RNA sequence: UUUAAAUGGUUGUUUAUAAAAAAAUUUACUUAAA
RNA sequence: UAUACCGCCAUCUUCAGCAAACCCUGAUGAAGGCUACAAAGUAAGCGCAAGUACCCACGUAAAGACGUUAGGUCAAGGUGUAGCCC
């Protein structure tokens, strides 16, 4: 049996969000991709460069925003600039958001050199697509 | 709540008895129509059994006297040639007939039944009606 | 809210499966009652306890019993019954007796509201035919009020607390029959062995009569 | 302090009348006779039928129609009742040369039928099948008791767990322990059919305008 | 109705609960004096 | 130490079954639940199917549940338990 991201039935009460009810064979059918650059297209060079970025993009956002994440990101590349689209939480004041965004747009920015911006979308509760 | 037991008692014993410990909060709609005019029996559940041995049961064969006198007719003239005519309260067929003269015949006084039958045969032969003997 | 669930058996049973081979379910008997004579039990199955409870609770309530109680603390008369393989002999006692019957008895007696009665369990002890032979008992027991209305005749209680005072506990509700009920010399009455011989002083037992908390 | 008033005018009156609805006119012994009100063969007969069967003429059993006519009145009187009470009555019947007639029937008194397979937990396991506020029969009619496979009619048990009042025509070969307001009679010639529809079906329309008539009178002789 | 077709080491199967809570800010220029 | 596991898989599968929540039958036992001229089942969800990829509605891919073999992998990486620390 293939276990590849595949969120499995239990008894019908675990709420599953859209992307992780979606199994990798439906990643250009169903769902998108939650990242898009050039790095993949034919011709393109720094596939691997821009792949450890979003590793390590996806891994701070998860600690500096910690509990408030409240599905994947989306990391969006336009030229030199670098997107980062996130659908948090409504529990944490807007105080500690703004502060966050500040620090993280600022941090980011000097250690990748370019210009970076974070687009926080918020949710009163996470978006439950089935209950598997 | 309501009790589901539908062969412990009957339906208003069990509604009675619910209502009566303060289980049921409301009594039914049916409730009072039914104590007011109830049924001749109660309906409780009872489980059918086989009869053994010398049981039997207590429906009796309906006969009747002219029984006798209609069995004779058929024996001896066979079903009449009127077809039965069931749909009309009214009707009578031949045999019918026959009963009814041979019972006045015996109002007359006659003590035999083969001269009783012979007599009433007679009197329907005159009145016109066909008697043909199955022989 | 008024009804009250208490557990009376929890079995694990089991099924084969050709997948997976041994298949345990949980097998519940439990027994609602408010304490007012209103009370029934259930069988709940299910893979995880927590749903077998649940579905046993619920379902018991549905079916429930109304046991007469005289005066609101014990049965009308001695009930003697057999039920598949199992005997249960209950009798009647008086007011400050307590609940002198078996473990499962005393729940479902607490349940339907009965304090005092004493109960011996004889032949198969499976909880399954107990509680429905009790529940079957209890349901049948005819009252003072019915007995009245049967026989058309007074029901007189005699008390030994009360002299010779005779004490009318019901009448017939119809016309009240002129003539006695005939006095047979000799009851031809089926007796049990147990009850004679120990009122007659040849029943020595170590377990009975023994001191035991209130119940 | 009107709604007490109210009841008693309307509710309880007719709880005081032995026939309310006079229901005693709509048969008699000599329609239910000229309808063949004729029993099944004897070796059909079931057991709890025989304190209703008159006899056996040359092995066809005969229902006496003399308690037909005292177990009929009771069950005309229970239907008036209930209609007249805004009791919902569900006609129930799986013999299929009538479906069609019981159904309009129940059309035309403004009530309900189920002629067709009767699904399991329609009655005991409704408020799954139906929604969790929808409203059980008040009085269950059987004009046949017994199934396609000669066996009583589901319902008949399933309305007595839900606690549901049961009037039924109880041929020779039916089981009337049951069924709260047993009516013995025949239940499959044409004639028979018909007419315990007539009945039925005028019973509950005479009820229904008897209520209406009594809450405007109540209504008129409030105001002024 | 109709060829022959033996074997598989020992012991290892199913009961008691479940589950957090928050936080302060406290709506309105410039200047200036002694 | 894969006989503590996550992760990724083999296998039946060149399968169609696994089913929560209820209802009913067995005298309220382990359990069982169909007959269309119908007789107690209703069933969310999952899989199949349907859709999608490739050159079609075909074919091939992909998909393929719950479980079975304490099946493979502590040597992809991570990690529970135990052990080493000149
Ligand atoms: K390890
Ligand atoms: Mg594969
Ligand atoms: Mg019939
Ligand atoms: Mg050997
Ligand atoms: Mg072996
Ligand atoms: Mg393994
Ligand atoms: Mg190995
Ligand atoms: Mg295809
Ligand atoms: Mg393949
Ligand atoms: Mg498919
Ligand atoms: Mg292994």
């Amino acid at each position: 049996k293939n276990r590849a991201a595949r969120v499995r039935v239990s008894k019908g009460d675990k709420p599953v969000t859209y992307e992780e009810a979606h199994a990798p064979h439906y990643i250009a059918h169903r769902k998108g991709w939650l990242s898009l650059h050039t790095g993949n297209l034919d011709g393109e060079d720094h596939a691997a460069e821009r792949t450890v970025e979003d590793v390590f993009l996806r891994k701070f956002m998860w600690g500096t925003f910690p509990g408030c994440l409240a599905d994947q990101l989306v990391l969006k590349r336009r030229g030199n600039q670098l997107e980062i689209c996130a659908v948090v939480l409504r529990q944490l004041s807007p105080h500690k958001y703004y502060f966050l965004v500040g620090y993280s747009e600022t941090l980011l920015s000097y250690f990748y050199k370019c210009p970076v911006r974070l687009h926080l979308q918020t949710v009163p509760s996470k978006v439950v697509y089935k209950y598997l | 709540a309501g009790s589901r037991l539908e062969t412990v008692g009957s339906i208003f014993s069990r509604t009675r008895d619910l209502v009566r410990a303060g289980v049921l909060k409301e009594k039914p709609l049916w409730f009072d129509v039914y104590d007011a005019f109830p049924p001749l029996r109660e309906p409780v559940f009872q489980r059918p059994r086989v009869r053994y041995g010398k049981a039997k049961a207590p429906i009796q064969d309906i006969w009747y006297h002219e029984d006798r006198i209609r069995a004779k007719f058929y024996s001896v003239y066979g079903s009449g040639q009127r077809a039965f005519d069931l749909f009309n309260p009214n009707f009578k067929s031949t045999c019918q007939r026959f009963v009814e003269k041979y019972t006045e015949l015996q109002k007359l006084g006659e003590t035999d039944e083969e001269k009783l039958f012979v007599e009433t045969g007679k009197a329907l032969l005159a009145e016109g009606v066909i008697l043909r003997r199955v022989g | 809210e008024d009804f009250d669930t208490r557990i009376l058996e929890v079995r694990n049973v089991f099924t084969m499966t050709a997948k997976e081979g041994r298949k345990k379910s949980i097998r519940v008997l439990v027994a609602v009652g408010n304490g007012k004579g209103a009370a029934g039990f259930s069988i709940g199955k299910a893979t995880d306890r927590m749903d077998a409870f649940r579905k046993a609770k619920n379902r018991a309530v549905h079916h429930l019993h109304y046991i007469e109680r005289y005066e609101d603390h014990t049965i009308f008369h001695d009930i003697s019954l057999r039920f598949k393989r199992t005997h249960i002999k209950m009798k009647k006692q008086p007011k400050g007796y307590g609940l002198r019957c078996h473990r499962a008895i005393i729940t479902i007696c607490r349940l339907i509201g009965i304090k005092d009665m004493y109960a011996k369990v004889s032949g198969s002890i499976n909880m399954l035919s107990l509680t429905q032979g009790l529940f079957r008992g209890l349901s049948r027991q005819e009252t003072h009020q019915q007995l009245a209305d049967k026989k058309g005749l007074h029901v007189v209680e005699i008390r030994e607390e009360c002299g010779p005072l005779p004490i009318v506990v019901a009448s017939p509700r119809g016309p009240l029959r002129k003539d006695p009920e005939p006095e047979d010399e000799v009851p031809d009455v089926k007796l049990d062995w147990e009850d004679v011989k120990t009122a007659q002083g040849m029943k020595r037992s170590v377990w009975s009569n023994l001191k035991r908390a209130a119940t | 302090e009107d709604s007490t008033d109210f009841n008693d005018k309307i509710l309880n009156e007719p709880l005081k009348h032995s026939d309310f609805f006079n229901v005693k006119e709509l048969f008699s012994v000599r329609s239910l006779f000229d309808a063949r009100v004729l029993g099944h063969k004897a070796g059909c007969r079931h057991r709890f039928m025989e304190p209703y069967i008159f006899g056996s003429r040359l092995d066809h059993d005969i229902i006496d129609l003399e308690q037909t006519a005292t177990h009929l009145q009771l069950a005309l009187n229970f239907t008036a009742h209930m209609a007249y009470r805004k009791g919902i009555i569900l006609f129930i019947s799986r013999n299929r040369q009538f479906s069609y007639l019981i159904e309009n029937m129940a059309r035309d008194c403004g009530e309900y039928a189920h002629t067709r397979y009767f699904r399991g937990g329609m009655l005991t396991n409704a408020r799954l099948l139906f929604g969790p506020t929808v409203r059980l029969p008040d009085l269950i009619i059987f004009l046949h008791t017994l199934n396609n496979i000669f066996e009583p009619h589901v319902a008949v048990r399933d309305a007595a767990k839900m606690n549901i009042p049961t009037v039924g025509i109880v041929d020779t070969n039916c089981n009337p322990c049951l069924i709260t307001y047993p009516v013995p009679g025949n239940d499959d010639s044409p004639l028979a059919v018909h007419l315990y529809c007539r009945l039925f079906q005028t019973a509950i329309t005479r009820a229904k305008e008897k209520r209406q008539q009594v809450e405007a009178l109540y209504r008129l002789q409030g105001q002024k």
